[PDB]
């Protein structure tokens, strides 16, 4: 029943003697709130709908329906729109529905009441009710004749339902549609890294933390944290994602000036020895020392912590997202060489990193780090311990990428980045 | 302070691997700044470093406790393009092997993006940071100029039989023995240079054998390295067992 | 139109009053209500005779039973005369069996040409090179890239030593061209690679396309048919991206595999990709570039009649024909079912000039009633109202029904109610769309036609036919999440449409019609319109119906055949 | 085994010491470490010469650039000698380029044969007839049904008047057979339709199969290759069901469309359907019967070597070969990517006897050390432990590595690290599976081989090769939801496996090896085992590696060509 | 035994994760897997 101290992104103590079981997505009120708020929230581009209406450019890439222009000033009327939208989205006056005008009328935050989530199988009601409310509001406020109703509708919904998604539409949340799940319990894993870094305003530790919360909530929903696997996953969540005992931050600090993947390994191994997590099992004829772990899940957590600290140091040094794929690989590979112990996730972080390296430097698919997520074929394989590093890496990029946070995630950043539990997830989990 | 042990094994292959990983490498030759820039092929020798984004000091940076704690490299500070150096290494006792080149980079250099393949190994980094890494690889025992080649594309050769002169096949003939020394007269993507870069004399077969990080049955047999086999077996048993139940 | 009516009567004369094979149908009256049934069976038809002989020969050779018309319950096919079809607007007279997609290389090639095609932007890739590598992109570098690409795309090597490659003689139909809304750029690219928007389109249509896409540059990629046939639709964008990647590596002297290459991949595979169609849900699981994903507007844009014709009805009718063939014969009739399938459900909409007759009548009716509204133009259109739809659709359907009634030949031609319904509703919908420039007004007219049809004859189509019909009128102008959609963006995956023959082709015609009435350069996607404005493609997208005829008479050469590597 | 080692030597001699085309590679030593590079370029090879000429001519004819080896950066292919491959276990010496799937009709047909196949139970349909209509099903009614079905299935009519049909000469590869675990029923069905379990299998294997499926009756359906090539795998079960339905209606005088018919549809489409594989998630969206859905066990069962051989190693090796070809060349190298693709990634595991050498050595080592454990039998098998795997896999890999080191020709053959990795791990895995009868012990062996390899050479495969490797050992015996699975049920959609070359075919081989060591009748599905126990199929499933050779020398005749209806 | 863990697991889970569902497994509720949804908000409609 491990206890940890939780520290923020500046190495300040937030909460002492936290039992890790209290950090479980299934137990922790703050994580549940993050999850519920993520499920129930969507962004709406009023500017996008307005443009689609006037030009006929709706329904996907290249699309334009000529001769059907509707000139509606959505942006100039965003407050009245938000009010009407709230009236439609809400279930009962005074419930937890919220609708906020963002960026001077260009965008809306819509938070559907939690009743819709309670009454739903999943989270899509936020999108469908959000889009429905905006569609109805536009039709009413602007007096769309019924023969133009299809045009008004698709300005919002895009190509749905010819497409399975709202392709070329103007409503989206942080999640993707359920049918994009590769696996069972994967919805919370299907969040682009760029989205995470946008929402946390490029705060690298906060990016990693927010990502860890979603990832581990994913693992939990996958049934990957049952029995002995619960401690295992929560140790990782604490030590890697929530700066347990300030180790991640401390390691960064001591490696910040001149440190490399190599020196971060030394930091981790040094601590593991000091803290009694590992010991020398046997000295080989050459003098090489073979280690064994005294506590296997705890060793794994140290490796997870190390993997992230290494990301912060290596991507940090280069101010370059791409360094993350090799960091994850070589941190773990060299760690095993150093100790004769398994790397993080018993080879699975290194595994992800091998394919992730390839799929972030080759012709075949993937892209820059920012496009990856826990549901992505390339980076799904580790149990939550890889993707937080990727979100950190993306946060740290100083402008090497073509697919920037803005290009993929600007709307999401503008809308969700305003929400403090998302922007400050360590504080959220620590009750601060 | 914890001192790294790097890698198991008591054979010469062990000692060499540990040298590669620790960066404790013998300097064997020199390459001028301008000659190195030339073969790398990313900009004119002596020219300013082009940039991909404005310098950190010019555009400012988001509030981030990590950015604040971790010093940018000179290359990151200046907004350099990320460029690369890539090498092929002969399986016929080239000093370097791909993984060990990558370990060398990861251990000894800040802000690096090493990648390991069978036929090639690359380091991507901010241009000026990368050059310092390329310099070390090029000047030390890590690279033999006959058994290895700097190749950004068309890397084929690592697994191919040697030429009779002991040089590893290059489809694009970027470097070759001229007058007992290796001359590189093309860049790493095989665009001809206006210069002949003298990479000095190659190692004898005997010397390469003693310096190599590769195992071979006709040199230092892997079969006989009980200590490194034990390492593999230990990691294997742990990974297997812990994937069933981590305890 | 008198000329189309004359053609219709000629089609009836040919089909029913001149002997075909040995069917003994020499002479008679196309208006008469009677027929003599000779019970000749299948042998009266030359094609069936050939089929019967092959069937028996193969059965004996292979040692397991095969095609045998006597396996038909009660009696073999052709207890009434087996009669031919004329491809509408042509004098091509076809054997019925030659219009089955399996038997028709032109139909197979039309699908292959769509399946194996995608469109990929160049701008993002160029920006990647400039930003990450600091490379300068010029006309010269583009030309070098395009030559590289034309070597690499069919399946040949640019970087590695000791590569095996596809045989050029097997992949001759594979190539990449570019098109650009940047007139200056266009003039500096080697003409061999360019689809010239200013040459292929009228000045007004070119101007619309250019205004729509701005100064952007695009690759029109057609991968090998042989590959497409080995694999699937979802292969297409993957294949294109791989060779685009290799070509960038080679042409621009990049690292053969660095971080910047992944940006190129992402651009080619996602950010700057335009597929023909998107994926389909689990029940009918399919990846991109399958018929189900192909929106009605996309099909309208692939078909090239809009580019070469000033006749709104003709343009719409070509789309109907292409759509009925693809969506019913290949998609619904094979991908979604199979067996004998749905040849004649589709042929009803592109043979014998019956649909054309109804449509051209409508154009005259509209022009008389609505001040020349059916003529090409934007100022002459009438606002879509229930009243206008009721007027045009009712009149269209009454006229179509009366024609079937005055010509028992036409009724016997379109012997299935479904066929008649498609024809009647297609003319109604096309007419409403032509008049209003509103595609959904076209849909309203389609549905109204069905309602009139049903009440007139006390029957409609097959058992399941009017699922989408009865949901039809109400879902036209719905704005509910899974109900609302402009027809231009609708497709085979629009829920109500997901199952049934006799509709999807009509909806494509309706989409096109709203736009051809207006003289618009495209229906929903200028990128597809330009992509297919290319005579190098095996299938002639400007004349789909005629192409089906060419296939029927075995004059169409498809790509993808394997005789080079087969025993002779 | 001395005979395999000698055969490996001969392959190295043919490839490297005898001249091929104009490569001047006469004379020399297979153990020597040097080569003279003549920089002859592509023309040294006869196929390349032909490809070059075709490319130039086609480019000229079509008016857009095409195949041109001078577009390769730096220098054209073949700066070192271009040398051939021998299909392992054979004397077929092939041109490298002739083993590209595009260039090779046997490879395409192998995929076609699988894609176009499904298995549909008959029992459920018979119960329907009995329950709802009160029909008696007898051998005679079934015989009539099967005659009807063999007429209808290729695309011919049994019910309606005025139907068009597929041309029999285009669809001669389509047929339906039955198999049954009911010996009495088997004896009463017309032999032309029966896959005779008691004739096709050994007595032991027949008994295992019959005990598995009990007294159930199944249709082995192969729809037309021409249709499969026009459409997709998801077509197959739909096509089967349509014609099954029509045949029931006709053969049993049902109403042509009544409620009971829907029951037959559900049974054929769902309740009694066995697909080759299931559907794939959105990122790689595809319906059933695509390569990605084909479990390793399924592939093991399609390949028929298990039925005609009693050599466990030979059986596993055939599966490796079939697997690397399909999974790497067609699936990963086309469906999931494309371009030049992955010929030699795959050929490494079915040519030059290198894999066979390592594997057969392993058999000897096991038999010596584990009291004949690798010989065919069940009670001679050793219980899977870490110790057993470490012993066998380590020995295997060391030997395979030493071979590559002692024979520079072999190293140069398998020039890519990935190729060598597949070879070494395949042998290790097959070896471990052979000794233990535990397929997952085979997987442990596969991963350990990779681990040893990497440390020995300080390199492994391509950039992305060992994603599944490094996840490999730990996921072998995981019981976590999306981690745990017996190798028999694993396939290209097992998450770690979903991307990378050089693995899937090995895993198929390992699955087979666990069962062939035991002399088992099947690896995971007896239904597939019996379905493909049928010499009428175009592809010889008993000898896939040889078949690839037959395709390379242009002696394989594929189905589905359209020359009948194409200009001559 | 850990070497039999794969067999015990699949007795329960069937072909997952080769298949998208627990095909041939022994755990089922009233609903289907999310990816079987035709549309958005359809999970509760997917009950036989
Ligand atoms: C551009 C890449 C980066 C990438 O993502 N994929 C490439 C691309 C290349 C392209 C090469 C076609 C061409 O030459 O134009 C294709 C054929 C994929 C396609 N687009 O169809 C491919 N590799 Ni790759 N590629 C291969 C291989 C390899 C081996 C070759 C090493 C050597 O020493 O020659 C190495 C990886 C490694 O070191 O392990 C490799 C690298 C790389 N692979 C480098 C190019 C390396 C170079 O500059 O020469 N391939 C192989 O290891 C074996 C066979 C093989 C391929 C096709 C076949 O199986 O026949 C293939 C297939
Ligand atoms: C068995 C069914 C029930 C069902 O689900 N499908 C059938 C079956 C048949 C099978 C017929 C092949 C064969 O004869 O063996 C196929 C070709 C589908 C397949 N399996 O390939 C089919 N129908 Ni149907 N089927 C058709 C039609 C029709 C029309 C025929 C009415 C008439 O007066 O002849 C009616 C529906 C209606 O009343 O509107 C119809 C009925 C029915 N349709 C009745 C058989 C009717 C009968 O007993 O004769 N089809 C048509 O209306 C037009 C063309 C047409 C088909 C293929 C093509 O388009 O060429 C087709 C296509
Ligand atoms: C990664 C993923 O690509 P995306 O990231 O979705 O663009 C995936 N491709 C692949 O896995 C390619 C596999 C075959 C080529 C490489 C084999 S080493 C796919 O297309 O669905």
């Amino acid at each position: 029943s491990d206890t940890v101290d939780i520290y923020d992104d500046r190495g300040k103590l937030l909460e002492s003697n936290v039992d890790i079981m209290s950090l479980a997505p299934t137990r922790n009120a703050a994580i549940k709130k993050i999850i519920l708020d993520t499920k129930r929230s969507v962004a709406v581009s009023l500017a996008g709908i307005q443009g689609a209406l006037a030009s006929g450019k709706m329904g996907g890439k290249g699309r334009q329906i000529l001769g059907r222009g509707l000139n509606y000033d959505l942006v100039g009327n965003a407050d009245a729109i938000a009010e009407n939208v709230k009236n439609l989205v809400q279930v009962d006056e005074g419930d937890d529905t919220s609708v906020k005008v963002i960026k001077g009328g260009k965008s809306l935050l819509i938070q559907a009441p939690s009743s819709r989530i309670a009454a739903g199988a999943d989270y899509m009601s936020a999108t469908t009710v959000g889009a429905a409310a905006v569609t109805q509001t536009i039709i009413d406020m602007f007096g769309t004749d019924m023969y133009d109703a299809p045009i008004a509708k698709s300005a919002v919904w895009g190509s749905y339902p010819q497409t399975m998604d709202l392709m070329g539409g103007n409503v989206q949340g942080v999640l993707s549609i359920p049918q994009n799940n590769e696996g069972l319990g994967f919805s919370l894993r299907n969040i682009m890294a760029n989205h995470i870094a946008a929402i946390t305003s490029r705060g690298a530790m906060n990016a990693a933390a927010l990502s860890s919360i979603y990832e581990q909530s994913g693992i939990f929903e996958m049934g990957g944290a049952v029995g002995m696997f619960e401690r295992h996953q929560l140790l990782g969540l604490a030590c890697q994602g929530l700066n347990a005992n300030n180790v991640v931050y401390d390691i960064v600090k001591e490696n910040g000036k001149d440190g490399t993947i190599g020196t971060v390994i030394e930091s981790i191994v040094g601590r593991a020895v000091e803290d009694g997590v590992i010991s020398v099992d046997k000295t080989a004829p050459s003098g090489y020392k073979f280690y064994k772990a005294n506590d296997v899940p705890m060793w794994n957590a140290y490796a997870a912590a190390g993997t992230l600290a290494a990301t912060f140091v290596n991507c940090g040094a280069g101010r370059a997202a791409q360094n993350v794929s090799s960091t994850l690989l070589y941190f773990n590979d060299i760690l095993e060489k150093e100790t004769g112990l398994p790397g993080c996730d018993y080879g699975k972080v290194q595994g992800v990193a091998v394919g992730f390296s390839f799929f972030s430097h080759s012709i075949y698919g993937g892209g820059g780090p920012g496009v990856f997520n826990g549901n992505h074929v390339v980076t799904r394989h580790s149990r939550g311990f890889a993707i937080p590093c990727v979100c950190a890496a993306v946060a740290l990029d100083a402008g090497t990428q073509m697919f920037t946070i803005e290009s993929t995630s600007g709307l999401i950043g503008d809308v969700f980045g305003s929400i403090e539990e998302f922007r400050q997830p360590i504080k959220a989990v620590a009750g601060a | 302070a914890y001192e790294a042990q790097y890698y198991p094994g008591a054979t010469s292959v062990g000692a060499n691997r540990r040298k590669h990983m620790s960066g404790k490498l013998e300097k064997l030759r020199e390459i001028s700044d301008e000659d190195l820039t030339a073969v790398l092929g990313h900009r004119a020798p002596g020219s300013d470093y082009p940039s991909t984004h404005p310098p950190l000091a010019e555009m400012g940076e988001p509030a981030c406790s990590i950015r604040e704690a971790v010093a940018a490299t000179p290359g990151a500070a200046a907004g350099d393009r990320v460029r690369y150096v890539q090498f092929a290494d002969s399986m016929y006792n080239a000093p370097a092997t791909p993984y060990f080149r990558s370990y060398f980079a990861a251990i000894n250099f800040r802000g690096v993006d090493p990648g390991t393949l069978s036929g090639r190994q690359i380091v991507e980094a901010r241009e000026r940071d990368m050059e310092q890494c390329a310099k070390v690889q090029m000047e030390t025992e890590m690279t033999d100029p006959a058994l290895a080649g700097m190749r950004g594309a068309t890397v084929h050769g690592h697994s191919v039989r040697l030429q009779e002169d002991g040089v590893m096949f290059d489809m694009l003939d970027r470097r070759r023995l001229e007058g007992g020394v290796i001359i590189m007269d093309k860049d790493q993507v095989a665009i001809p240079l206006d210069r002949k870069v003298n990479l000095g004399k190659p190692m004898s077969s005997e010397e390469a054998a003693k310096r190599t990080t590769i195992y071979r049955v006709d040199n230092v047999a892997f079969r006989d390295d009980a200590e490194v086999i034990e390492w593999v077996h230990r990691v294997f048993d742990q990974r297997t067992s812990y994937g069933f139940q981590p305890k | 139109a008198a000329d189309i009516f004359a053609k219709f009567k000629k089609s009836m004369e040919v089909k029913f009053t001149q002997e075909y094979g040995s069917n003994k149908q020499a002479g008679g009256d196309i208006t008469g209500k009677t027929e003599k049934f000779l019970r000749l069976g299948p042998e009266q038809d030359a094609r069936k005779q050939e089929m019967i002989k092959a069937g028996k020969e193969i059965a004996e050779k292979r040692g397991i039973a095969f095609y045998n018309p006597m396996m038909h319950m009660g009696a073999p096919l052709g207890q009434r005369a087996i009669t031919p079809y004329t491809i509408s607007g042509t004098d091509i007279v076809a054997e019925p069996d030659d219009l089955h997609y399996v038997n028709n290389a032109a139909m197979q090639q039309m699908w292959d040409d769509i399946r194996r095609t995608c469109i990929v932007g160049l701008d993002m890739a160029h920006e990647t090179l400039e930003k990450r590598l600091g490379k300068e992109v010029t006309p010269e570098t583009i030309n070098h890239y395009l030559e590289t690409l034309n070597h690499a795309m069919p399946g040949a090597a640019v970087v590695q030593e000791m590569m095996v490659e596809t045989h050029p003689a097997l992949v001759d139909d594979c190539y990449v061209k570019i098109f650009t809304g940047d007139d200056e750029l266009a003039d500096e690219i080697d003409k061999q690679y360019v689809i010239n928007v200013n040459k292929m389109f009228s000045e007004e249509q070119a101007a619309q396309i250019k205004a729509s896409i701005g100064k952007t540059t695009w690759q029109a990629i057609h991968i090998p048919t042989i590959v497409s046939r080995t694999t699937d639709g979802a292969q297409t964008s993957r294949w294109a991206a791989m060779q685009i990647g290799m070509s960038f590596i080679s042409a621009y002297a990049m690292c053969a595999g660095e971080a910047a290459v992944a940006d190129l991949s992402f651009a080619a595979k996602h950010a700057a990709l335009v597929s023909m169609g998107e994926m389909l849900p689990a029940r009918r699981a399919r990846g991109p570039n399958e018929p189900g994903g192909l929106s009605f507007g996309h099909l309208s844009d692939i078909v090239q009649t809009s580019r070469v014709s000033k006749d709104p009805a003709k343009i719409a009718l070509e789309v109907v024909g292409a759509g009925c063939m693809l969506y019913d014969q290949i998609w619904l009739g094979s991908y979604m079912s199979g067996g004998v399938g749905f040849t004649q459900y589709a042929t009803a909409a592109y043979t014998d000039d019956i649909l054309d007759n109804n449509t051209y009548y409508d154009v005259d009716y509209i022009n008389d009633k609505y001040n020349g509204a059916a003529n090409l133009g934007t100022d002459n259109k009438v606002k879509a109202t229930l009243d206008v739809v009721k007027d045009i659709a009712t009149e269209s359907t009454l006229y179509g029904i009366e024609t079937y009634e005055k010509f028992p030949t036409a009724l016997e031609d379109h012997f299935g109610g479904s066929q008649r319904a498609t024809v009647l509703a297609a003319a109604s919908g096309v007419a409403c769309a032509l008049a209003t420039g509103n595609a959904n007004a076209g849909l309203s007219g389609w549905y109204l036609s069905m309602y009139v049809h049903k009440e007139a004859w006390g029957r409609l189509g097959f058992f399941g036919f009017d699922l989408q019909d009865q949901c039809g009128a109400t879902n036209v102008l719905s704005y509910q999440g899974d109900e609302g959609l402009p027809d231009e963006l609708r497709g085979p995956n629009y829920p109500n449409y997901a199952m049934n023959v006799g509709h999807q082709g009509g909806y494509a015609g309706i989409a096109q019609a709203a736009h051809s009435g207006r003289g618009d350069a495209f229906t929903v996607n200028p990128l597809l319109k330009v992509c297919f404005a290319d005579e190098l493609m095996p299938f002639n997208f400007a004349e789909p119906r005629r192409e089906f005829g060419r296939g029927a008479i075995r004059e169409f050469m498809p790509a993808g055949e394997r005789s080079l590597v087969i025993p002779a």
